[PDB]
């Protein structure tokens, strides 16, 4: 279930999942802490900007939801978690199986009610701790007591009493002594909801039948009944702006105000949220504004204020009625088809069941936006025909998109369920576009796309007819009729040259578009269901309908690559930017990641739900899906993207069961040497061998043009007088007699230390090891130090070492430019001293060995002859 | 940081970034008082016609 | 083919913010701009990462592991980007001008100095996946009553000591518990606190101030307290302190003034080791290495970046970029070089690999309009608008010729014989085409026919004809050598703005200020193609603009253009935000490229944000100079009415974002393009994608290395090419006995042969086997040498490669090797004695 | 201590100058020298080192012990007696106080005949040439390789970092063999600078 290649990032498109909403404080400043499924997001009320996301997925759904200052409350299954900024503080732990149902903060006390009608009390360890944590006592109400617990409640200016409220009626509880201080009368109707009025021992009660009532806790009586016939209550709220104002939702998705004081209706918002989804599950006046929240089971979070009255007296009797403010949404239905608008991230194209297109944004929430339905006035100028009631266009199964003619005529094509036609959109205008593509062979469309050119639209009708529209101008321009079943897929190249179609005959169609001809046509075993191709590495791979992905090359028309493994239908798949992987999702709950190069299976997922569509970001950063249930689109990331995931194949049996290293890397290192023979370079940067012959002009030319100016007061040894690294020549330490100028021993360089265990052992390779390390300045100090004085031991011994060197053919360039140091250091010496045997000898095999080296000057001279004629003649 | 003399012209109250405040005696030239530590520097000062001494 | 990405920004190396250097100390990280370039000095590589902001960046840094980078740009927006995965990690915005931000030495922490406050987060680390809000806040300090210039972190990852305008300096504890040990503020700074630092043994702390006063603070008995024991003075005589950075280990401060000038000193004794003036530029910046023996300086105005290695008083690097200024681009013929003319009147050879300026030449007196070279390669000619042509010879840096017309005019283009011995420019305000003799610098003769400036002109290079186009709405094609004169113009529809020529030289395309890009054959003089332009291109709003970016006809046209060397695509650029690539066959756009995506410069952006239109106007256009402190920056030098050639204070508007030119590699697949920000390249050296060339099923990275150790080489060899799989190319090449080589190189099938010399140039030029790759040379040009000449134009890009490695770095070697056998052989044979 | 804090080899080479007591003979010539630098040399040994100093008028000697109630640096008291004994040697104050502040100098002894056996005239011209004219080449050899050098006749004292006073003894001993001065004096130029040189 965990892949190796992609790890969830994030849902999008999600407000609300329909559990109540919390509304918190911070100072002046208001935010609103909506659910989505397991996690919960943070809103800002003023501008419904999102600010904070829960860090990590709850383990089951969150039930439950309050808020107070920095600190969120979430309730899901036994366990309430503490979070601030998104980020959990601590996780509250009952000790009972009953899951938590309700959830109240007031204080230092944290009650929880378990569905089994046992309410857990938690008191904070100090007074100044933040929350809550320390197990104060447990509170059960019985059957006897009371029904079972619609809501927790505490009014204000109750010392530690907390205000049960069921079903038959109301309770009063001592959270510090644990006793039942007060017990309501019963109630005829079932209560459902339960708020506390912004006046002293009032708490408003909504029955299941349309009665709301203002029962006095103090006196233990009634006070007020609004009644609201064939309805039910589902939330309440009072308004705290001076206004004695009461709003009232309902399942049906009505909100009520009524103005308490002068027991009247100002005004019934019809259909606010719709009534399939639950209606007005939560509306909440803001403390002391006009603005009220509204939110429902639609994926829909809305606010509407109440304007001041327009008469200059008695405003109280001219009552504005609330108008929209603002609001968040999405889809009602999980999304049908989804697609990314542009080569970057930033937004993504999707449809759903509920009849409605949405632009997403993955780089904020608030840029998202519908995409409007309304209609251009018709170019001929005749009345277009439609009901005059409006409604949604059909539920999208298919969608192409391009960004070449962006802003300059319609870029989307899309095909509706058993329609006849395709339609168009203007992404720039977020608006349905002016012109209408239609089959012209009585079948429906099955397959849309575009050129890259962003001129044609290509539709394939369930008849087998392929027309091609211009965009511009949505004139029909040729038709093309080899299918004799439906069209499944349509792709044009790049180039605009060769086209290539797909139908359930089992058929695959080659066109060449330009010249109109069939350049090929080849037979497969299965029908095909669905068609992707890669513009860049001219490949295309088909979902047949024996379980099959066939990879095929457009230019030679032939099968490249089989993929076999899926256990039921192949719901979607898609290619990798590199055009290196294709990710397939089927039927089987199962997401599997295909390396084309290989041809086998090196990832494999097992979703809770079907996955339904899978698209690559353009980038390659982003992998989005959608399933069969939630309204939002699953975002992963893809680390392949951070690091090198290797291509072995899985195990297939595990995988069911659940439900040569550099080649498994993509990667090959050069060896050091291909063989001893051959010649071959150090291993390091080319100018090492530039930078050591010329180092003193190089060094010159670096020199300052004026002289620094330094204080005549300085300390002699500065550079040496350092605080603690320098791991220069100069700093270097001697390593533990008569005096050797070359140096005595105990305080003797470690290079000719090694120089000289190399001549007793009559071998170097440690001496040239640490010689290919050296700087270039240590490199030049240490040869220009070699003693230049009789009997010549060390320039004979040097002499040695790199006459070795050549022989290994290894590193060859450092040592002749090292023995170019030699001479330009110690010519002379050598010059003078030239008959000395030793040094003669010495030398002597020295050019035995360099006088091999010659065959590389005839392959340079050959290929430099060679390479100037063939080019030039 | 800035400088408010009163409408007599015989008081002057000035503030310096150093997070004080001193009202002076400008006839006789003697600082009267010195409030040395302010929570933080004082950007404006204004005295008005009845005397009222201002800071922000 | 068309697989082409940013690489890396010539043309400047820095522009604003503090440069950094790596932990190891072998890469300096210079803010160029929008992006961030990184030079490797000690492997002489350098790269500019893909990711851009939005406007320039202010503060960059590195974490002491090396793994995480964070870029902060003016205005407080963040990116996090993995160093060795070069990939962005999450975007943050600390909605406010963020001056500086340090990694903490532990790597666990790093602090923000946004305003007056100072925010200390959690690193996210590197090794955890991507996640929605990967950052955690630690703490929020506010005691600053203005904004912090500066911040440091002690050398234990404890103590933080911020400096602000407020004319103090304050520390912090990033332990709660520890608050009681460092709760102190420093006082007594005339003027602003430039920066505050330890003492390597961490009991004395020194501050300071943009007057020019260093406080040495110590804890000491008056009981005990910080106090100043001694303070230190830089009597400069008006320059003030920019910026400052201490090395507690070597006990070595280094300040840069405003006058352009930085000491070095030695705490406490404030001895003064080395004073310096590398202009009169304000030093913007000044970073020291880990070891603390290179110092790092940077000024905004010129552009310029040092290196400085105070130990020997030696330049690391010395090197100033040019910004808005570059008005052409050439490639050098084996392409290891880049050259660029400027505004300023300076000629600069830039290396591809390293990123560094080799060389400059100031003799044009005003801007430089177009630079090109001779088909040999050695020498190089210029134009300017000081009305000369000078001739360069790259061997000896000598200008070698100078050609001026008679009646003293200024020259926009350029064109140069392939012979080398014919020079012909051009001018807007003459109408005809002067031409000079290269030998003997005599005014051979003048072309006229032309009845409206020539904006432009080119050689062919194997006909030798010279084919101009001019704001005459014509194209003609002199046929100057030869005993007889012949002219045959071609009528376009408009203005003709650019000019290619074939490499064949059989055919020209031009691009028109239709926004057209038409293909003519020279010998038939008709058309044989043409590319419609006008809505590929993409033109932003200015924010200065009174009319819509589609209504404007700015710019919908292109003003350069160039063949790529197969001959089958066009790369093309104008004065707009984009560089589009066509297919000249197909006419087709292969990809488009944004040029930028910076919101600094003037033209990024088609809409524009409509909070900023006020009663008055755009928001961005109210000049906010004199809110600035510093005089220098308040003083307005802008001429009324100027628009081009003079300094940026001159204009007194935005920057525009535009190409000046553009071409191809001619030894690689990339091309080069020289805008306001700077020269990009873009290459296709990552070679990423699967692009595979004729598959069949039984072709697998499994069956080729079965066919190796089958020792079935060729098959082994073709297969790969099959697959089109680098590191399996690479395996199969070097697994190939030397025997074999020959009987390999005679049977590849003709269809791979160019593959195969593409990837053994590419492969050769940095590969270390230098003797395998010749023995690969000879063999395959010695099989295949006839093939090769019959298609010279599909085998140009390749050969011209594998004469650059067999010239650059094969003839460097035997030129080292065969001097020591002449040295050799003088010092045995001749007698040496007295 | 501030509130943000954080939580027997001998230098001298060629010359045994080895509770602990060392002795170290002060020659006639650096009697008075001691005297009159007498108030700076035992404030350093007897406060930073924590060493009893002493010098024996009988005897000509410097004597230095270890005091065990009051010493905590086991090689206090052998760095020192290598201080005193570079003021012994001839150095300056100065130059020998950079011994006891420093961890990385040494002093490293040898005598002209060491070199080659020169007589007479030859051994002058050799210590002739390693000062030079008003002492221009001994001079050179100081500041390239960053090294003070004391030449007391046919004994060369050579003072500073490993490397620093190795590339001085191969220029002195060119001197002595006799190397042509120009290539002496073009060592001196170059391994100044790869000296200070990072790479």
């Amino acid at each position: 279930k965990n892949s190796k290649i992609f790890s969830p990032f994030r849902i999008i498109g999600n407000v609300s999942n329909g559990v109540p909403f919390a509304t918190g404080t911070l100072g002046s400043t208001f935010y609103i802490v909506t659910c989505v499924g397991k996690t919960f997001q943070i809103y800002d009320a003023n501008t419904l900007h999102l600010l904070f996301v829960s860090e990590k997925e709850t383990p089951s759904s969150i039930v439950a939801l309050s808020a107070h200052f920095h600190y969120v409350y979430a309730a899901y299954e036994n366990k309430v978690g503490i979070y601030k900024r998104g980020i959990e503080e601590h996780l509250l732990e009952l000790e009972t199986d009953a899951n938590v149902e309700h959830l109240c903060i007031f204080g230092d006390y944290l009650c929880a009610s378990t569905d089994d009608n046992s309410i857990f009390i938690y008191k904070k360890s100090d007074p100044q701790d933040k929350y809550p944590s320390e197990f104060y006592t447990k509170l059960t109400v019985t059957e006897i007591q009371g029904g079972e617990i619609v809501s927790l409640q505490h009014l204000a200016t109750y010392l530690n009493k907390l205000t049960v409220v069921t079903k038959s009626n109301v309770l009063l509880f001592n959270v510090r002594t644990g006793k039942l201080v007060f017990t309501s009368n019963e109630f005829p109707d079932q209560i459902t909801t339960a708020e506390p009025a912004p006046v002293l021992d009032i708490i408003a009660l909504g029955t299941v039948t349309g009665e709301v009532i203002m029962f006095n806790m103090r006196k233990g009586k009634r006070i007020r009944t609004i009644k609201i016939p064939q309805s039910r209550i589902s939330s309440l709220s009072f308004r705290t702006d001076g206004s004695s104002h009461l709003s009232v939702g309902t399942s049906s998705g009505d909100l009520i105000f009524y103005d308490l004081d002068r027991r009247s209706r100002i005004h019934v918002l019809k259909n606010i949220h719709r009534e399939s989804y639950g209606g007005v599950t939560q509306a909440t006046f803001l403390n002391g504004q006009p603005i009220i929240v509204t939110s429902g089971g639609d994926n829909s979070l809305k606010e509407y204020v109440f304007d001041p009255s327009l008469s200059q007296g008695s405003g109280d009797v001219v009552v504005q009625p609330p108008r929209y403010l603002r609001s968040r949404g999405g889809h009602s239905q999980p999304p049908s088809y989804i697609a990314f608008a542009d080569s970057q991230s930033h937004f993504m194209l999707s449809a759903s069941k509920d009849r409605s297109l949405w632009s997403f944004s993955l780089r904020k929430d608030a840029q998202s936006q519908e995409m409007s339905q309304r209609l251009h006035k018709k170019q001929d100028g005749g009345r277009v025909g439609g009901s005059t009631i409006k409604s949604k266009f059909p539920e999208i199964v298919a969608l192409a998109i391009e960004n070449a003619r962006i802003g300059e005529w319609e870029n989307i094509i899309t095909a509706h369920k058993d329609e006849k036609f395709a339609r168009t959109w203007d992404m720039r205008n977020k608006r349905v576009g002016r012109w209408t593509f239609d089959t012209t062979d009585d079948g429906f469309v099955k397959s849309v796309a575009m050129s890259q050119c962003g001129n044609f639209g290509f539709i394939g009708s369930s008849n087998g007819s392929i027309t091609i529209y211009n965009m511009q101008s949505g004139i029909l321009r040729k038709k093309y009729k080899l299918h004799k079943r439906a069209v499944t897929g349509i792709s044009l190249d790049g180039m605009n040259r060769k086209m290539v179609s797909c139908g359930l005959d089992g058929i695959v169609g080659f066109y060449d578009f330009n010249k109109s001809t069939l350049l090929g046509k080849l037979k497969l075993d299965a029908p095909i269901t669905a068609m992707v191709y890669h513009r860049s590495s001219d490949l295309f791979a088909l979902a047949l309908d024996d379980l099959s992905i066939v990879v095929i090359d457009a230019v030679t028309q032939r099968v490249v690559r089989q993929l076999w493994g899926h256990s039921n239908r192949i719901t979607a798949f898609d290619f990798s930017p590199e055009g290196r992987w294709i990710v397939s999702a089927s039927l089987d709950s199962t997401i599997r990641t295909w390396d084309l190069p290989t041809g086998g299976c090196i990832d494999g997922i097992i979703v809770d739900n079907v996955a339904t569509n899978v698209k690559f970001s353009p980038n390659g950063d982003l992998l989005a899906t959608t399933h069969v249930t939630g309204n939002g689109i699953c975002i992963w990331t893809n680390r392949a993207q951070f690091k090198t995931v290797s291509t072995r194949t899985i195990d297939e049996s595990e995988f069911a069961r659940m439900a040569l290293n550099d080649i498994d890397f993509n990667t090959y290192t050069s060896l050091e040497q291909i063989d001893k023979e051959l010649l071959t370079l150090s291993i390091g940067p080319r100018s090492k061998m530039n930078t050591l012959l010329h180092l003193d002009v190089i060094r010159k030319r670096s020199k300052p043009k004026e002289a620094p100016k330094k204080s005549e007061k300085l300390p002699f040894f500065l550079q040496l007088s350092g605080e603690k690294v320098r791991e220069g020549i100069a700093h270097e330490t001697p390593e533990e007699n008569k005096f050797k100028v070359t140096g005595r021993l105990g305080f003797e360089s470690h290079f000719t230390k090694q120089l000289r265990e190399g001549s007793q052992s009559k071998d170097y390779s440690s001496l040239l090891a640490t010689l290919i390390n050296f700087s270039p300045a240590a490199v030049d100090l240490e040869i220009r130090s070699l003693n230049s004085f009789e009997p010549f031991d060390e320039i004979v011994w040097f002499i040695d070492a790199l006459t070795q060197g050549l022989k290994s053919n290894k590193n060859f360039e450092l040592y002749e430019t090292f023995m170019s140091l030699l001479f330009k250091a110690h010519g002379d010496v050598i010059h003078a001293n030239n008959k000395n045997q030793d040094i003669a000898s010495a030398l002597q095999n020295w050019e035995d060995v360099h006088k091999k080296e010659d065959r590389l000057d005839d392959l340079v001279k050959f290929c430099m002859g060679v390479a100037a004629f063939v080019t030039t003649a | 940081n800035s400088i408010a003399i009163d409408r007599s012209g015989y008081y002057m109250a000035t503030t310096g970034a150093d997070r004080s405040m001193k009202i002076w005696d400008i006839r006789n030239f003697k600082q009267l008082h010195s409030v040395e530590s302010l929570p933080t520097p004082g950007t404006n000062v204004s005295i008005s016609d009845t005397g009222l001494l201002a800071l922000s | 083919k068309s697989d082409f990405k940013f690489s890396n920004l010539l043309g400047t190396v820095y522009r604003q913010g503090n440069i950094t250097f790596s932990d190891d100390g072998k890469q300096l990280l210079s803010p160029v701009g929008n992006r961030v370039s990184v030079f490797d000095l000690i492997n002489n590589k350098s790269f500019t990462f893909e990711y851009e902001h939005r406007k320039n960046i202010a503060a960059i840094d590195l974490n002491k592991q090396g793994t995480l980078l964070i870029s902060i740009d003016e205005d407080g927006r963040a990116i996090l980007v993995n160093f060795k995965a070069r990939n962005v990690l999450h975007h943050f915005n600390f909605k406010e001008k963020c001056s500086a931000v340090k990694f903490s030495p532990d790597g666990r922490l790093f602090a923000l100095a946004s305003g007056r406050f100072l925010q200390i987060w959690k690193t996210p680390d590197v090794n955890k996946d991507r996640q929605f809000a990967p950052f955690v806040r630690h703490r929020v300090h506010a005691g600053h009553f203005q904004d912090i210039t500066s911040l440091t972190w002690s050398q234990d990852s404890r103590f933080i000591l911020t400096t602000s305008k407020d004319l103090s300096a304050k520390i912090w504890s990033v332990d709660s518990e520890e608050k009681n040990l460092a709760a102190t503020t420093f006082n007594g700074h005339r003027d602003y606190v430039m920066g505050a630092f330890f003492s390597h043994d961490q009991e004395k702390i020194y501050t300071v101030s943009k007057d020019g006063a260093v406080f040495v603070w110590e804890f000491t008995k008056r009981k005990y307290s910080w106090r100043i024991t001694k303070k230190h003075f830089f009597y400069a005589n008006q320059a003030k302190v920019k910026c400052v950075t201490f090395h507690p280990a070597t006990r070595l401060l280094a300040v840069g003034f405003t006058s352009g000038e930085f000491r070095l000193y030695d705490l406490p004794d404030f001895t003064l080791i080395q004073q310096l003036s590398m202009g009169q530029n304000p030093v913007n910046t000044v970073s020291v290495n880990q070891t603390g023996e290179w110092l790092a300086f940077g000024s905004s105005k010129l552009g310029q970046l040092l290196v400085y290695e105070w130990q020997s008083e030696s330049y690391i690097l010395k090197q100033q970029g040019h910004f808005d200024s570059t008005n052409s681009l050439a490639y050098s013929p084996d392409g290891s070089r880049v050259v660029t003319a400027s505004e300023d009147g300076k000629i600069k050879v830039w290396d591809i690999t390293s990123g560094f300026c080799l060389a400059t030449f100031e003799e044009h007196t005003s801007s430089v309009t177009a630079v090109q070279f001779a088909k040999r390669g050695q020498v190089m000619f210029s134009s300017s608008l000081d009305g000369t042509v000078r001739a360069w010879d790259l061997i000896r840096y000598r200008n070698f010729r100078t050609f001026t017309g008679t009646e003293r005019i200024q020259f926009n283009c350029l064109a140069v014989d392939p012979s080398g011995e014919v020079v012909c420019a051009g001018s807007l305000d003459n109408f005809d085409i002067h031409v000079w003799s290269v030998q003997t610098g005599q005014l051979l003769d003048a072309l006229s026919g032309h009845e409206g400036p020539v904006s432009c002109l080119s050689f062919s290079q194997e006909n030798s004809v010279l084919a101009s186009a001019s704001w005459d709405k014509t194209i003609r094609i002199w046929s100057i050598f030869g005993r007889s004169q012949q002219v045959e113009p071609i009528e376009v529809y408009s203005d003709v703005l650019a000019l290619s020529m074939r490499p064949d030289g059989k055919e020209v395309a031009v691009s028109t200020l239709k926004g057209q890009i038409s293909i003519f054959n020279i010998e038939d003089a008709k058309q044989v193609g043409n590319i419609d332009c006008r809505k590929d291109i993409i033109s932003g709003r200015f924010n200065q603009d009174r009319f819509t970016a589609k209504n404007s006809e700015r710019s919908k046209f292109f003003t350069t253009i160039h063949y790529s060397f197969d001959g089958m695509a066009i790369v093309a650029g104008g004065n707009n935000n984009s560089i589009c690539l066509y297919d000249v066959p197909n006419e087709v756009l292969l990809k488009r490229f944004i040029v930028s995506r910076n919101m600094a410069l003037n033209g990024t952006l088609e809409f524009l944000n409509s909070k900023k239109m006020t009663e008055a106007g755009s928001l961005d256009l109210i000049d906010d100079a004199g809110e600035n402190s510093d005089l220098e920056d308040r003083i307005d030098n802008s001429l009324p009415g100027s628009q081009r050639g003079g300094d940026l204070s001159t204009r007194k508007m935005r920057p525009e974002v535009r190409v000046t030119s553009v071409q191809f590699s001619p030894t690689a697949n990339a091309f080069a393009a020289a805008s306001t920000e700077g020269l990009l390249i873009y290459s296709t050296n990552d070679t990423i994608l699967f692009d595979p060339f004729d598959l069949d099923v039984d072709v697998t990275p499994h069956s080729t290395v079965e066919a190796l150790r089958e020792k079935q080489f060729l098959n082994a060899l073709v297969m790969a090419f099959r697959l089109n799989e680098e590191y399996l190319i690479n395996k199969v090449y070097e697994a190939i006995p030397i025997k074999e080589i020959p009987l390999v190189a005679s049977n590849i099938p003709a269809i791979y042969l160019p593959r195969i010399l593409k990837f053994i140039g590419d492969f050769a030029i940095e590969s270390q086997h230098i003797e395998f790759n010749l023995i690969w040379i000879k063999a395959l040009l010695s099989a295949s040498g006839g093939y090769i000449n019959e298609h010279k134009y599909l085998f140009s890009t390749a050969m011209r490669s594998i004469q650059r490695f067999i010239v650059r770095v094969a003839k460097e070697v035997v030129n080292t090797t065969t001097d020591n056998k002449y040295t050799y052989r003088f010092l045995v044979s001749t007698d040496g004695s007295m | 201590v501030a509130p943000t804090a954080l939580k027997g080899s001998s230098r001298i080479i060629g010359i045994n100058n080895t509770f602990e007591s060392r002795k170290i003979m002060v020659p006639p010539h650096r009697m008075t020298p001691l005297r009159n630098s007498w108030t700076k040399i035992y404030p350093p040994l007897v406060e930073h080192l924590k060493l009893q100093v002493r010098m024996n008028l009988k005897t000509k000697s410097v004597e230095l012990r270890t005091n065990p109630k009051f010493t905590t640096d086991p090689g206090a008291l052998q760095k020192g007696a290598d201080f005193i004994k570079a003021f012994t040697l001839g150095f300056d104050l100065d130059d020998s106080i950079a011994l006891l502040r420093l961890d990385d100098l040494y002093i490293e002894t040898f005598e002209v005949k060491d070199v080659k056996t020169l007589t007479g005239d030859h051994l002058s011209r050799a210590i002739g040439r390693i000062a030079g004219k008003d002492g221009k080449t001994k001079f050179a050899i100081e500041n390239a390789t960053r090294t003070r050098i004391v030449l007391a006749d046919s004994k060369i004292h050579i003072l500073g970092g490993f490397t620093h006073i190795r590339m001085a003894r191969e220029s002195v001993v060119s001197l002595i063999l006799g190397s042509p001065p120009g290539k002496v004096y073009g060592n001196l130029r170059t391994v100044a600078s790869r000296l200070k040189e990072r790479y």
